[PDB]
């Protein structure tokens, strides 16, 4: 099977930077270099991500669109960044203004047959494809416009295989730009209807997460992408790995959307301790499903203690037990019978691989699709509405050959989302 | 990524030098280093001469320093229309061969001072062309508009009345420091009877750096230009925010410099020290930019700010549930070596947008009429290729812009 | 909301296979289906079904007869300000093209014979009555069919619309063009038009297909008013994406008594809101044995349709 990264906008790039740091170790792939394994078996697999040329150059098979060279021009000049061929750079030097309708309508729209081209070139690459992986984030042009865009593109092209969607949601407390819930709405509008699995992923959760669940008091950027594409690797590549009982993008998808919205999810690791001191090793495997399903710890912003889980699925990487696996996540959906919704007899979809994250003994993916997230896009959903109302910086979208219905028409959709969401919390 | 800018008008050039000067003396780049990124107009020669004869005098190309020899005329007409009109084009040029040189730029600072000859009316078409040439562009003006009563020119509001209906449809967001409204912080909060315009450009050659210079810098909670315009600006008007720094204590007298967060923050509403002689005698804020620059910590901040969106007699707008864009860099001030300015290691440059200017528009507007009443000075500009349209029907252009301030605000 | 069933005949195909005909309609609205069925033992014995329908037409009656009952009722709905819609709904070769779009075994043909036609010919004598006249109207015409979620203008040369929604939740379908028709003659040149441009696979031996959702509109506007005085949506429906929408439909025809959505709901949805609106189903019903399977689902469906009733 395989599948092809997409690095839309300057995040889901950054992050990009951050997803192959991780993976290739979790694969022995050195910058250029091939296959330095510490095992065998980080091999009999990987063509998930990359391709075969020399035969010391395994290139990662993602796609890198932004419409700002600085950006990639980071990537491309710093650690791995000489790993990617450079055809998979799609640049667009235009203006990457930060604005929804510049990236999927006037400037995106152009860089987009230049991109399709090689999403294409990668995707006849060889064997069978299963499904894109696409980073990026709700909260600027390059992101949430022309990456929605390359998905809708996709989503047309291939409505067989399958899409993940890793979307850094605007963070509430503070957003990192103005506009954010105009290019939000606008992006999750395209997400509703295209892409089949979303992470979505909040820079404050994970702060959060990563200042207090570990003691971590400088969080860089790079730290909180570290700790996604922790998440992101023991999803998909993982999965690409044996098991007793092991499942693939489409299990994951097949066994956690009850309904075709797509539904998003929220990403949640297990060790995730504090370096010296916490490793505390209690991880014989309670202290996973006790971590994995506590209020804190999931990457998205909301806490699920705050709604219904539909389907839970605990993506296990390390020996264990089938017995002390299954077992646990029985109490653990009896514990909590109150949230985890009950026309599903069994939420909970126990998935398990062998070999664990390169240097730990243990660890588990978490992906719930709770209903809590609806208390997101209401957040968002909110924003717009007080903004649009005013219609504030809207003539940076009108301006840019948009519509006044565009606006109403996402929001509405993203709107209704949160309806729907709600009619299974009940 | 980046941002050109203009500076025209001899004082848009002296306060020029001036911001010019503040930036390489924060980033480490002595008289003859980089290349600049900017571009000098005036319609009189001896004064782009002393950028051409004085300090940094090796650190720009005689390509970014326009002159025109003839002259200048403290007259929008001649300037805009009649003479400003020959250099315009040449001008341009410049701000379309550093325009294309670079890599994704984001706009044009341009630095003018409204009531002038140069600064008013060729600015008014050098906007006026830039909407056109790269509409899809920021266009932060940052003017110095007319003293409340210590105007200079006799006839400043003709000048001023007419860069603000041409720009006003060609503008993102200008930025606004009052001449006067800056002396009194140094008789104030400087202690100074001896202000040279060297100094109030050192000002705001201060509150400037903290807009785009760091800014432009990596930090804590970075702010695009773009992000202005957007958090800053709720209409099309090419809405005038103003300008306001914090720790402008002085650098020989009061030493109490360890003024936390929680007090510089404070310092920045109260209306002896806002670069504008526009006491928010009512004016609600509608939207305000705290860009701050050195140690702090962002609780601080989500704390100082909510203290304040709390004291009410500070009442922001109705529509306007939270306007508070905390900007947050982290390399300090950087003040001149032996100036007058304090040099604390946090400062709080604070823009924006008030029902105040209601105000200042209305008391500079009024000026005009009492002249055009007459047609004072009217002679000079008709000769000069404009007409009793232009004004008359400038007049009723501001008009509109008594009743957007005013409507924007006061009501709910 | 009005429901009617239409049984065509045994086609020369069926006859020469010797296929049975299972369905009577011994009244003008009682339907019996003579389902042929074998016990265990296999026994053959048949299971004579009874449905009862506003309006209930044998293989006998013609295109002019069923408009008479159906979409005939329905235009003055439009002059009056109202909202009106005229399904086609059955199996595939069921008869649904033929009824709207004109007499074809191929379902492509004259269009004059046709409901979409027949329609017209109405609006623009009930225009010119007194009532009428005085109201100053403009009949405007549009053609366009619904594929797998997209909206193409048949008017215009297949072309890919957007459909958006507002908050407010009307839905509009930018750039579908309206053509200005003021003579039957104009009608029937667009009906061509649009037919000849309709979707379909390969150029099939014999017959048409309804891979797509057809809707041919006719619309009375003085200057706008309720967005418009009136509006007429004939719909000709793809052989029962497809499912949801039909399930879609079902539940916006009943919420119409009263008062997991689709690109045709969505399309039709100011159709089925308003107060002054009403609606017309016509299932067809291809009466071989062979199909009586495919049959009884569809007079299922329309059962549940006439329910709301």
């Amino acid at each position: 099977r395989e599948i092809v990264h997409i690095q839309a906008g300057q995040c889901g790039n950054q992050i990009g930077a951050k997803f192959w740091e991780v993976i290739s170790d979790e694969h022995g792939i050195d910058p250029t270099g091939s296959y330095h394994g510490d095992s065998d078996l980080q091999l009999e697999r990987i063509n998930v991500y990359y391709n075969e040329a020399a035969g010391n150059k395994y290139v990662p098979r993602a796609i890198l669109v932004d419409l700002e060279p600085g950006t990639m021009d980071s990537v491309r000049s710093g650690p791995f960044g000489q790993i990617f061929r450079p055809d998979n750079f799609v640049f667009g030097q235009s203006g990457a203004g930060n604005n929804w309708a510049k990236g999927h309508y006037t400037e995106g729209a152009e860089l987009v047959d230049s991109v399709l081209d090689v999403v294409r070139k990668e995707s006849e690459s060889c064997d069978c494809l299963q499904g894109f992986q696409l980073t990026h984030s709700l909260g600027g042009g390059t992101g949430s416009g022309m990456g929605t865009l390359l998905i809708s593109k996709i989503r047309e092209e291939y409505p067989d295989r399958i899409m993940n969607t890793f979307s850094v949601v605007p963070s509430p407390k503070v957003s990192d730009t103005v506009v954010e819930p105009y290019n939000a709405t606008l992006s999750v509008h395209q997400l509703v209807e295209n892409t089949d699995e979303t992470y979505c992923i909040d820079n404050e959760a994970l702060y959060d997460i990563c200042f207090r669940t570990l003691k971590l008091t400088t969080p860089t950027y790079g730290d909180l992408n570290h700790l996604v594409s922790a998440t992101m690797s023991g999803v998909t590549t993982c999965l690409r790995f044996p098991g007793q009982l092991n499942a693939d993008l489409r299990k994951l998808a097949v066994n956690m959307v009850p309904f075709p919205r797509l539904h998003f999810f929220m990403p949640g690791f297990a060790p995730l301790t504090s370096r010296g001191s916490q490793q505390y090793r209690a991880l014989t495997v309670p202290e996973l499903t006790q971590q994995m399903f506590d209020a804190k710890n999931m990457m998205a912003a909301c806490d699920p203690r705050h709604g219904r889980y539909l389907t839970v699925a605990a993506v296990f990487r390390g020996r264990m037990s089938m017995k002390e696996v299954d077992e646990q996540m029985l109490n653990v959906q009896n514990k909590n019978s109150s949230y985890f919704v009950e026309w599903i007899p069994n939420n909970v979809k126990t998935a398990v691989c062998d070999i664990p994250p390169r240097g730990l003994k243990m660890s588990a993916t978490f992906i719930g699709n709770s209903t809590a997230i609806q208390e997101l896009f209401k957040r968002i959903s909110e924003q717009f509405t007080a903004m649009f109302r005013r219609k504030a910086f809207l003539h940076w979208y009108t301006g840019e050959g948009m519509d006044e219905m565009e606006f109403t028409e996402a929001e509405s959709n993203m709107n209704d989302l949160v309806s729907e969401y709600q009619q299974y919390q009940d | 990524r980046e941002c050109i800018s203009i500076h025209v008008g001899q004082a848009g050039v002296q306060i020029g030098n001036a911001c010019w000067e503040l930036y390489c003396l924060e980033h480490g780049i002595q008289p003859d280093g980089h290349v600049p990124r900017a571009v000098f107009v005036d319609l009189e020669p001896t004064v782009i001469d002393e950028v051409r004869t004085g300090t940094y005098r090796q650190l720009f190309h005689p390509e970014q320093l326009i002159t025109g020899k003839e002259d200048a005329a403290n007259n929008y007409a001649r300037g805009h229309y009649t003479i400003g009109k020959e250099i315009i084009d040449l001008v341009l040029d410049r701000i379309r061969k550093l325009a294309d040189q670079c890599t994704g730029l984001q706009g044009f600072s341009v630095f003018h001072s409204f009531g002038g000859g140069t600064g008013s009316g060729f600015t008014s078409l050098l906007m006026e062309r830039l909407s056109v040439d790269y509409g899809k562009k920021s266009k932060l003006e940052f003017s110095i508009y007319p003293a409340p009563q210590v105007s200079t020119a006799v006839v400043e509001p003709y000048n001023s009345i007419l860069t603000t209906h041409t720009t006003l449809e060609h503008s993102d967001c200008a930025f606004m420091v009052d001449n006067e409204a800056i002396y009194d912080i140094c008789r104030r909060n400087l202690d100074i009877e001896r202000p040279t315009y060297t100094n109030l450009n050192r000002l705001i050659g201060q509150i400037v750096s903290s807009i785009t210079a760091s800014l432009r810098f990596d930090g804590a909670l970075n702010v695009d230009l773009t992000e202005f315009q957007t958090n800053l600006v709720p209409y099309p008007r090419g809405h005038f925010p103003l300008a306001t720094y914090a720790p402008v204590i002085s650098a020989e007298k009061a030493y109490h410099e360890q003024l936390s967060v929680a007090e510089i923050t404070n310092a920045c509403f109260e209306p002896a020290n806002q670069m504008v002689k526009c006491d928010p005698r009512h004016g609600k804020y509608m939207a305000c930019c705290l860009l701050y620059r050195g140690d702090v910590v962002p609780k601080d901040v989500n704390a100082a700010i909510a203290t304040i969106k709390t004291k009410r007699t500070i009442q922001f707008v109705d529509w306007c549930p939270t306007g508070f864009k905390v900007g947050i860099n982290y390399e300090p001030p950087t003040v001149v070596p032996g100036g007058d300015l304090a040099k604390v290691q946090r400062a709080v440059c604070m823009l924006s947008n008030t029902t105040a200017i209601a105000e200042a528009w209305a008391r500079l507007d009024h000026k005009f009429d009492l002249m055009y009443a007459k047609r004072a000075f009217v002679h000079w500009y008709v000769g000069e290729g404009m007409e009793e349209g232009e004004f008359s029907e400038a007049r009723e252009d501001m008009a509109a812009l008594e009743k957007d301030y005013e409507e924007v605000g006061v009501d709910s | 909301i009005t429901v009617c069933v239409r049984k065509r005949p045994i086609s020369r195909k069926e006859v020469n296979r010797k296929e049975i005909d299972v369905i009577s309609v011994p009244r003008k609205d009682m339907l019996i289906v003579h389902e042929p069925r074998s016990k265990v033992d296999l026994t053959k014995f048949l299971e004579n079904h009874k449905f009862r329908f506003d309006y209930a037409f044998n293989d006998t009656c013609d295109n002019a007869m069923v408009y008479k009952y159906t979409a005939k009722p329905l235009v003055k709905t439009i002059f009056e300000g109202g909202m009106a819609t005229c399904f086609a709904y059955g199996q595939t070769g069921s008869g649904k093209t033929h009824t709207m779009g004109g007499e074809f075994n191929g379902k492509v043909q004259d269009c004059k014979n046709g409901i979409y036609a027949m329609a017209a010919k109405d609006v623009f004598v009930t225009l010119n009555m007194p009532r009428y006249r005085a109201m100053n109207l403009v009949v405007s015409a549009s053609f366009f069919e619904i594929y797998s979620g997209k909206v193409f203008d048949l008017l215009s040369d297949k072309q890919k619309l957007r459909v958006l929604e507002d908050g407010k939740q009307q839905v509009q379908v930018v750039g579908l063009t309206e053509k200005v028709v003021d003579g039957v003659e104009e009608v029937l040149k667009l009906i061509q038009h649009g037919n000849a441009a309709r979707t379909s696979g390969q150029t099939s031996a014999n017959s048409n297909s309804s891979r797509s959702h057809a809707v041919f509109q006719i619309v009375l506007r003085p200057q706008g008013s309720t967005k418009i005085h009136g509006k007429f949506s004939f719909i000709d429906l793809a052989g029962n994406e497809i499912n949801k929408s039909l399930l879609a439909l079902k539940e916006c025809i009943r919420a119409l008594g009263k008062q997991r959505v689709s690109k045709l709901t969505q399309v039709l949805r100011d159709s089925f809101i308003g107060e002054k609106s009403k609606t017309c189903m016509i299932a067809m019903i291809s009466p071989g044995l062979s199909s009586c399977e495919h049959t009884l689902n569809t007079l299922r469906y329309a059962d549940r349709v006439k329910e709301l009733v």
